[PDB]
């Protein structure tokens, strides 16, 4: 239990630091090809 | 909702792909069996 608790905190910090606002200036001007890579890549980071 | 057209897209897909690794790991493990040491 300390170790997922410990991991899953780590993984949902990326949210956490609420400094998602750089990423989002472009998620005004994403493309379908990166917000498919945006898809995969949050899948990748779970499985990370 | 193109998230939601991925997202329905994969859980569409999700045995045949399971299908397809096993197909691809009997090919590349045929492909191992030509395989020769060298000096």
């Amino acid at each position: 239990l300390f170790a997922l608790r410990y991991n899953i905190l780590t993984l949902m910090r990326m949210l956490s630091l609420k400094s998602l606002k750089k990423q989002m200036k472009k998620v005004k001007k994403m493309t379908v090809k990166d917000m498919v890579t945006a898809f995969f890549s949050s899948y990748w980071s779970i499985f990370m | 909702a193109y998230q939601q057209k991925l997202l329905n897209y994969f859980a569409r897909n999700f045995y045949n792909m399971r299908m397809l690794a096993l197909f691809v790991a009997f090919a590349i493990n045929f492909i191992l069996l030509f395989y020769k040491v060298s000096t």
